[PDB]
């Protein structure tokens, strides 16, 4: 379930 | 703005730390204190984020002390994170031999918690073996907690004979 | 993995 959370998580303003 | 910087440094948010440290005029916010007197350097070193502590050292921070005399290297050795430890050792060499309020060094904590690679990293550099307030070396502090791997890698080291030399003839607990 | 989640998470309207 935690790997699913990372797979579907939304990342803005923390990229690169 | 001190609490957003503390939260961003305590969890490795590197982009928030870059955005907060864009105005480089005032450095009083950079080395500010906490309720427990910890700098953002201490918070970034406690949880083991090497890029954040590298960024804070590149912007210029001071190796201040905790209320209990801890340093960033003391927290990085208490946790056992070799990367932040290696970064702190590659910046300055005048931080290794440092005492807390109880006379412990970073090697004392790294041997007490049973982190073998941290002990080998502080031991490949000059570690300046000293006794405790209770005259206990790091080797005895490892033996009283039954940490097999760190005393084995002290035996495999080259400083072992020197590590055998020092103890107290008067203490009953330390022999 | 959980520390990575906190590192990349997006926080709006819960700051400060």
């Amino acid at each position: 379930l935690i790997k699913l959370i990372i797979q579907k998580m939304e990342i803005i303003s923390e990229t690169e | 703005k001190k609490s957003p910087l503390h939260f961003a440094a305590s969890y490795g948010r590197i982009n928030t730390c870059q955005r907060l440290l864009q105005d480089i005029s005032d450095t009083r916010l950079l080395n500010e204190g906490d309720l427990h007197g910890m700098t953002p350097l201490h918070l970034a070193a406690k949880n083991g984020h090497d890029k954040v502590v590298q960024l804070l050292l590149k912007k210029g921070a001071l190796f201040l002390s905790d209320h209990n005399g801890w340093t960033a290297l003391h927290h990085a050795s208490m946790g056992g994170y070799t990367q932040t430890m290696k970064v702190i050792l590659d910046t300055n060499l005048k931080c290794t031999d440092r005492l807390d309020e109880d006379g412990n060094t970073a090697l004392h904590f790294a041997a007490r918690e049973g982190h073998a690679k941290a002990v080998a990293l502080l031991l490949s550099h000059n570690a300046d073996i000293v006794l405790n307030k209770q005259q206990a070396s790091f080797l005895h502090l490892a033996l009283h907690n039954k940490r097999k791997e760190v005393v084995l890698t002290i035996i495999r080291s080259k400083r072992w004979d020197e590590c055998l030399k020092i103890f107290s003839h008067n203490s009953p607990g330390n022999k």
